[PDB]
RNA sequence: CUGCCGAAGGCAGAAACUCAGAUCAGUUUUAUGUGUAAAAUGAGAGUUUCUAGUGGGCCAUUUUUGGUAAGCAGAACUGGCGAUGCGGGAUGAACCGAACGUGAGGUUAAGGUGCCGGAAUGUACGCUC
RNA sequence: GCGAAACCACAGCCUGGGGAACGGGCCAGGCAAAAUCAGCGGGG
RNA sequence: GUAUAAAAAUAGAGGUCUCUCCUGUAUCGUAGAAGAUGGGCGAUGGUUGAUGAAACGGAAGUGUUUUAUUGACUUGUCCAUGAAAUUCCAGAAUCCAUUGCAUACGACUUUA
């Protein structure tokens, strides 16, 4: 699965730069090693800081402060496509930022044939205001009187003696 | 049943020839 | 000599031979007892729960 | 009429095999009622027997038995691996084996 | 200690089951592309040094005594100090008179005979 | 889920491929299988596409002696048998013996109409097909590919359902009598703490 | 018999380590997952998908997003416990559970008892 | 005449299953008395010195290997009121065959319980039964449970049922 | 008949003797600009001598120029093949793993778990008629 | 009634594939029931 | 234990306005020296065997019900006897003949 990490890093201090600036990024990766490499290439492509002359100063996994409250997360991401450039913004209702990112990765691999390396996440933000929600299906979930029967009921022990119920 | 006019399965010369000439196409566009 | 290789990790006697310290090792020691001091700088909490 | 059968039923499915290679030294057995590897844990080490009949009378009986023992589970669906004193014939595929309740561990 | 044979089927020359001009005795294939020499699947095995049996039991019969060929009473007497490890086997050309003379000599020696009842 | 000598499967509402695969695995396991009522097997895909599939199957024939050419079987039971045998190693003695353990029939003949008929959930269309999907019936594809015994089976099935309904009503009445006497008996409440 | 996914519908968990337990839906997270609670202490608050649970016919009034404390409070007030048991469905389930917990001596007790049940087979003529 | 090396394999007492305490009702999974239910008098070095009440199911004083025994959850039967120290391996020793030159219908007529079986062995068995029957008579259904026999049926899964 | 060593597109082996070495490396660092020079790791390193077989070609790789509807042609390196069986890709001279004494047990690679076929008609989220 | 010879690794069904040379042997399918007689010559 | 027969739908079914399903982990059966020998107490039942007669079942009727007469066993409940040294698992057709509606020879169609 995925875990959210904060990676703080800087280049090695020298005489030219006695106090190098400290760069922190919030990013998602299965483990710390992938997170550090994910961060290093991001730092290379944004600020041209080489991996050799830099160092990861702080690694910290982050847990969801309120995993028991359903939230709506809007995700700004950039995609590499045939043209090599695209921008998308999706909304997912889930109780955890990590799960929202996992759902985003599954949806994009399902729709646009996107892989982990092809997807770079710009921002995952929480949308508390109902009006700020843009997606109609999210608004459908947010309606106060939501109700619906179970979808995809679908139901070793081969050779059942009776016919299936698949109803109530 | 296949239900096709052209077989979906390919011959070994044909499948090998794609990697022969697909690579050359990348060489040409380079 | 040494007709068969015996793993000290499954054979207690062989571990006793090679390591004359396993008699008194005391792996599980009490460091925390109960008086735990919750210590995390408020600046660290802010930068952690930032963005 | 029903005061017996201290054993459970089983089928000899196939040899422990790859796609093109078979290893008759160990066989695959499907126990009736066992549908997972954790359930097969109970039947591990039990004595399985293959009972067949022949024409010639030896020791005044038509019945011959080949003994075996369940060794390890096979797959996720409850099938197990069995090793016999004599490897089962390939003509017994789908035949019925009798897995006894001893040596018991409970 | 017991007796263990690595293999019991003897190595037959390739195609000796197809031709009668080709004997059953093993001959090593010489063709560069022959399947037997290149050792493909489902092919008769080739005699390898790895097929040899344990030295402590090699040449020993199933009962553990190595067979020693004997033609006369002198050869019987040579197995006096080796009766626990060697067994006298009567030569096939020994006449009936020497056979009964030899077999009782071995029976008095306490030396096993592998073809006594003949 | 216990080894029976004969399993009678009422193929109504099942999917041809899924039921064939389950049956083909049981035959290799060594179980006699009777698949009754084969004119009710369901196949995914709309009827016109399935008929085009079958009519393409007729096209396969020898150019010398079509008598030796492919044998196109039109009965729904034979259609199921072809599906099953394609999932078996019938070129060997094991697969050939497995085929002998399968009896696929049209309707439910009298020797098997008085026996319990289990169903396979892994092949049932209701549990395995997304609602709103087009499908077809083998007993219908057969009639428009050459099968000529549809009316007789339907008539003999209406008779069978009438007789079975009468039998069930009689058995239900007897079961009601037994059920009424059940709570009247006392031990059914006296020491029923074991859950029975 | 509808079993709509409402806020406050009590449900029976059927897959996972909490199989056989009774819960109540507190919030509907999305199309395919929901948040449930229960007054019973052994079952913690968690988000569960609809494939691991079967909906019951009992609906209990419950404000959305309520904490476990008042969920127990409203559960005890409307008496959801033993209201689920009053249904014959729960009686069958607990009868199966007791029958599974049963043993060989008590199986012989059931032996004799149901033989005494078949004792009568008395039908009026 | 080579001298074999001294094997370092010493003999230590068996650690029997904790469920096989004396006084427990158990099923025989093998032997002539397969499926019978018996009361475990004591635990020998390897097997169980066990008997079913002979006045109930007719199972004499016999040893049974602990691997051929199904322990039940049936309530314990008191055995502390009878001595068990007279049951030893030498007591159960099957003397010695001393040659297979037998079995001409004379070793089998001179066998069975009429002969061979001493009147002393009958005395201990009756004494054990006399000290065991009052307990099983007091607690209900033990007499009938022990007289019955164990057998499997359709829908019975040994890996699921707990005895 | 068996065993051992074993190529080649000047080699492999044999014998005669150095030094217990800073003596070499299909290698990486350090310094100076793929060259050279002076730390890492591995290895016992070597020199003269003679004597079998071969000096071909196919496939792909990355560096260029000449090119055309269109492929194509000519170079250099790299490997695989050739002397190489085995697992998989339905089967295969060049695809993915893996270098082979006789066996027992365990675990995997590549590829797979509806049936043929050993292995989940597994779990979770979407797309498609 | 008499009585040969050429030829002969072994043989004998077709479809798609087996990089080629597709072949009869290999892969996946259709299929597949003794022993034979007279024709015609497609396939060597 | 060679035990278990409605049908149909699954965005609905069935039973007495009410109730049930939400799988057979269910139901029927299940002791006995492989099923022995007796004694009671309680019910007219169950297992039914043997025959003997009625009806039903034609899709491949592979059987179903109804009985009757009996001979049985009647664990329904409660008692007494024996088990063991199995002392630790194992009338037809054809040939010969005939026919010419047929025919290389077989075969066929007739007579005999």
């Amino acid at each position: 699965a995925l875990k959210e990490y904060q990676v703080v890093g800087r280049k090695v201090p020298t005489e030219h730069e006695p106090v190098p600036k400290l760069f922190r990024m919030r990013l998602f990766a299965p483990n710390e090693s992938v997170a550090k490499s994910r961060y290093w290439y991001f730092l290379k492509m944004i600020n041209k800081v080489k991996k050799a002359t830099g160092e990861i100063v702080a690694i910290n996994e982050i847990s969801e402060p309120k995993p028991l409250k359903a939230k709506v997360f809007g995700i700004w991401i950039r995609y590499d496509s045939r043209s090599g450039t695209h921008n998308m913004y999706k909304e997912f209702r889930d109780t955890t930022r990590v799960g929202a990112v996992e759902a985003m990765y599954a949806d994009m691999a399902a729709r646009h044939r996107a892989r982990f390396r092809s997807i770079r996440i710009l921002k995952v933000v929480e949308v508390e205001k109902k009006e700020d929600v843009r997606r109609n299906y999210v608004k459908q979930l947010l309606n106060p009187h939501l109700k619906f029967p179970l979808p995809h009921r679908r139901t070793k022990k081969v050779f059942a003696p009776h016919r299936p119920s698949t109803f109530y | 049943v296949s239900l096709k006019k052209k077989s979906k399965r390919r011959t070994t010369r044909l499948r090998s020839r794609i990697e022969k000439k697909a690579a050359e196409s990348k060489r040409k566009q380079k | 000599a040494h007709v068969q290789k015996k793993n000290p990790l499954k054979n207690k006697a062989v571990l006793s031979r090679l390591n004359p310290y396993a008699k008194a090792y005391k792996a599980n020691v009490k460091i925390n007892s109960e008086k735990t001091p919750k210590a995390a700088g408020e600046k660290f909490l802010s930068v952690l729960h930032e963005n | 009429a029903q005061g017996h059968r201290l054993y459970v039923k089983a089928k000899h499915l196939s040899f422990q095999r790859s796609k093109h290679v078979i290893h008759p030294g160990t066989s695959i057995v499907k126990i009736e009622g066992c549908d997972s590897k954790e359930e097969a844990q109970f039947y591990l080490g039990k004595r399985v027997c293959y009972v067949y009949k022949s024409s010639k009378a030896v020791r005044g009986s038509k019945i011959r038995v080949i003994w075996g023992t369940i060794a390890r589970p096979h797959g996720n669906s409850g099938a197990v691996r069995a090793r016999f004193v004599h490897n089962l014939p390939a003509k017994t595929f789908g035949s019925s084996l009798r897995v006894m309740l001893y040596p018991s561990n409970i | 200690v017991n007796i263990i044979k690595k293999r019991t089927k003897p190595f037959k020359r390739h195609q000796s089951d197809r031709f009668k001009r080709v004997g059953e005795s093993w001959r090593k294939p010489r063709g560069i592309d022959s399947c037997v020499r290149r050792r493909f699947r489902g092919t008769i095995s080739m005699p390898k040094i790895g097929y040899g049996n344990n030295k402590k039991t090699r040449y020993c019969m199933p009962n553990g005594l190595k067979a020693f060929l004997v033609r006369n009473v002198s050869d019987v007497e040579l197995l006096l100090m080796h009766n626990k490890t060697y067994a006298a086997e009567i030569a096939g050309n020994v006449s009936a008179r020497k056979r009964v003379e030899i077999v009782e000599k071995a029976r008095a020696l306490g030396v096993k005979v592998t073809n006594a009842g003949a | 889920s216990e080894f029976q000598k004969v399993v009678v499967i009422d193929a109504k509402g099942h999917l041809l491929g899924r039921l064939a695969s389950v049956v083909a695995k049981q035959l290799l396991g060594g179980q006699k299988v009777v698949v009754v009522r084969c004119e009710e097997l369901n196949i995914s895909g709309h009827f016109f596409r399935n008929k085009l599939k079958y009519l393409a199957y007729l096209r396969k024939a020898c150019r010398y002696n079509p008598s030796r050419g492919a044998f196109h079987f039109r009965a729904p039971s034979r259609i199921f048998q072809k599906a099953v045998r394609g999932m078996l190693p019938h070129k060997t003695a094991r697969g050939q013996a497995a085929l002998e353990h399968l009896q696929a029939v049209e309707g439910i003949p009298p020797p098997f109409d008085k026996q319990k008929r289990v169903v396979v959930p892994a092949a049932l269309r209701v549990l395995r097909l997304k609602p709103g999907r087009k499908y077809c019936t083998v007993g219908r594809l057969s009639s428009e590919v050459g099968w000529k015994y549809n009316d007789i089976v339907a008539k003999l099935e209406e008779r069978r359902k009438v007789k079975s309904a009468a039998f069930y009503q009689a058995k239900l009445a007897k079961q009601k009598k037994i059920a009424s006497a059940k709570e009247a008996s006392p031990v059914n409440q006296k020491l029923s703490q074991f859950g029975y | 018999f509808k079993r709509y996914v409402e806020v406050g519908r009590v449900v029976l968990v059927t897959k996972g380590e909490y199989t056989g337990k009774l819960a109540v839906i507190v919030d509907i997270v999305d199309h395919k997952r929901a948040l449930i609670d229960s007054p019973c202490s052994e079952f913690p608050r968690q988000v569960i998908r609809y494939g691991s649970v079967v909906l019951t016919h009992i609906v209990m009034k419950l404000p959305r997003g309520a904490r476990s404390g008042i969920v127990a409070k409203k559960w005890k007030a409307q008496d959801v416990c033993n209201k689920w048991a009053s249904s014959a469905w729960a009686k069958k389930l607990e009868a199966k559970k007791v029958r599974s917990q049963l043993n060989d001596f008590d199986r012989f007790a059931v032996m004799r008892l149901k033989k005494q049940r078949r004792e009568q087979v008395n039908v009026a003529v | 005449e080579n001298v074999p090396k001294k094997a370092r394999k010493a003999v230590r007492p068996t650690k029997l299953r904790a469920s096989l305490a004396p006084g427990t009702v158990c099923i025989l999974l093998a032997g002539r008395f397969r499926g019978k239910r018996v009361v475990v008098l004591s635990q020998l070095e390897d097997t169980l010195v066990v008997t079913g009440p002979y006045k109930v199911n007719g199972v004499p004083i016999r040893r049974v290997n602990h691997r051929y025994v199904i322990a039940t959850s049936a309530p314990k039967i008191d055995v502390s009121g009878v001595s068990v120290e007279k049951f030893t391996k030498a007591y159960f020793a099957k003397q010695k065959r001393s040659g297979p030159v037998k079995k001409d219908e004379a070793f089998f007529a001179e066998n069975a319980p009429k002969n061979a079986l001493p009147a002393e062995r009958i005395a201990d068995q009756k004494a054990v039964d006399a000290k065991l029957l009052p307990a099983i008579k007091a607690i209900p259904n033990m007499k009938e449970y022990l007289a019955a026999s164990f057998a499997l049926s359709n829908g019975d899964r040994p890996h699921l049922m707990k005895f």
